């Protein structure tokens, strides 16, 4: 949480789904509904610059990717990831388009 | 990743690393040519590696292929960071195998509390 | 954040 050491060796992670409440209430007026929560409030364990655009598989489904959040790691303050359960239609779709 | 542990080699099968000279953001394999990612990652050269685990050096299970198209999504919003979410179609199929395979799609919503597993190259610190 | 940082200077 404090300098920049990037690994060559893959990193991993088991984190829990947040609720709506704990979310909305670490980025007030900040969540839109294609957001969610997932990571520790007591900060320590986290995603980072660098894993952006990475995989937060539950239940062998990809239930997010790594978007963005106020640093990294810090308490209170979760990592946010797009809700990837409302663009299933989207993906589909444009996979058949191209 | 911060406060994570390293995976077992490999146990991460779905997981890419899009680059551009250096790895700058993770990526998910979910059809053996498409590949989903941030849009906010979005570069208009990006090469695909599939089955790496250590980024710097060639381990022989890796799949380097390069994107034929990088599709945004839409309704991308730079400031709130809204439908940050982007498909890489790979120019070519990649071989799915024991190290490369692909992720499925939420057949639902995941409930509060459901444990999930994240990985990535990112800062550890 | 949880952003980018390698490959994206
Ligand atoms: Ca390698």
């Amino acid at each position: 949480s404090s300098g920049s050491s990037y690994p060559s060796l893959l990193q991993c992670l088991k984190a829990p789904v947040l609720s709506d409440s704990s979310c909305k209430s670490s980025y007030p007026g900040q969540i839109t509904g294609n957001m969610i929560c997932v990571g520790f409030l007591e900060g320590g364990k986290d995603s980072c610059q660098g894993d952006s655009g990475g995989p937060v598989v539950c239940n062998g489904q990809l239930q997010g990717i790594v978007s963005w959040g106020y640093g990294c790691a810090q308490k209170n303050k979760p990592g946010v990831y797009t809700k990837v359960c409302n663009y299933v239609n989207w993906i589909q779709q444009t996979i058949a388009a191209n | 990743i911060v406060g994570g542990y390293t995976c077992a080699a490999n146990s991460i099968p779905y997981q890419v690393s899009l680059n551009s000279g250096s790895h700058f953001c993770g990526g998910s394999l979910i059809n053996s040519q498409w590949v989903v990612s941030a849009a906010h990652c979005y570069k208009s050269r990006i090469q695909v590696r599939l089955g790496e685990h250590n980024i710097d050096v060639l381990e022989g299970n890796e799949q380097f292929i390069n994107a034929a198209k990088i599709i945004t999504h839409p309704n991308f919003n730079g400031n709130t960071l809204d439908n940050d979410i982007m498909l890489i179609k790979l120019s070519s199929p990649a071989t799915l195998n024991s190290r490369v395979a692909t992720v499925s799609l939420p057949r639902s919503c995941a409930a509060a509390g459901t444990e999930c597993l994240i990985s990535g190259w990112g800062n550890t610190k | 954040g949880k952003d980018s940082c390698q490959g994206d200077s």
